[PDB]
């Protein structure tokens, strides 16, 4: 019932699984996704495991698949929501990128921080002058909401 | 639209399409040296841009070249029945003549 290109390519996830990321599809509808992204090491997430929610448009691949953070997390690509602010999720997307290459480029993210891409507000400039201050309170967040594997 | 079907030995990716996951159908290439089902990338190029989707690269339909040796060597591959069911093996070149005598079918 669901195109092709999805269950092709969902196969090849659950088959070859990104490092460090664990995905499978909605035991309910395969275009949503529960996705578990460990938190970079050395990066001030380091020990955090958190959630996201990656749904499949019906336009996809020709429209971006749209994915939000469930578990809440201080980054300046990440709103209160948890949403996330990304290039190739917006304007740079391609029906060409796979959702293994969401997967890919959020990981990324956590790893290193791209303060301007567009970014979310606030966060996005405290990273900025207090970059001490910031990761600090990330660290913080991190133990207070990823580190009881909810 | 590429061609949906199991491919034993299984399908190299030189020639998986990028846009539709499938064997490349009616091989075309494009300046920038990608290549694409000739029905997936005139649909990406009439609604996703005249870039190529594998780097963004300008394209334009008037730039796919027919890729006349990954079209003669995908359909010169052994492929099987996706009729569900029926355990055919052929030439992909053949599928279609073999689907008018399937078990399974319409
Ligand atoms: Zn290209
Ligand atoms: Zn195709
Ligand atoms: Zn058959």
């Amino acid at each position: 019932g669901l195109p092709r290109r999805i269950i092709k390519e969902t196969q090849r996830l659950l088959a070859e699984p990104v490092p460090g990321i664990k995905a499978e599809p909605d035991e309910s509808n395969a275009r949503y996704f529960h996705v578990v992204i460990a938190g970079p090491q050395d990066s001030p997430f380091e020990g955090g495991t958190f959630k996201l929610e990656l749904f499949l448009p019906e336009e996809y691949p020709m429209a971006a698949p749209k994915v939000r953070f469930m578990t809440k997390i201080y980054h300046p690509n990440v709103d209160k929501l948890g949403r996330i602010c990304l290039d190739i999720l917006k304007d740079k997307w391609s029906p060409a990128l796979q959702i293994r290459t969401v997967l890919l480029s959020i990981q990324a993210l956590l790893s290193a921080p791209n303060p301007d891409d567009p970014l979310a507000n606030d966060v996005a400039e405290q990273w900025k002058t207090n970059e001490a201050q910031a990761i600090e309170t990330a660290r913080a967040w991190t133990r207070l909401y990823a580190m009881n594997n909810i | 639209q590429g061609y949906d079907v199991e491919f034993d030995p299984p399908l190299e990716s030189k020639y998986e399409c990028p846009i539709c996951l499938m064997a490349l159908r009616e091989a075309v290439q494009t300046p920038c040296g990608h290549r694409f089902c000739k029905a997936c990338i005139i649909k990406s190029i009439r609604d996703a841009g005249h870039k190529c989707p594998v780097d963004n690269e300008i394209l334009l339909e008037n730039q796919l070249f027919p890729d006349n040796f990954a079209k003669r060597e995908i359909l010169s591959l052994m492929v099987k029945c996706p009729n569900e069911g029926c355990l055919h093996k052929m030439e992909l070149r053949h599928l279609e003549d073999h689907q008018a005598h399937c078990e399974f079918a319409l």
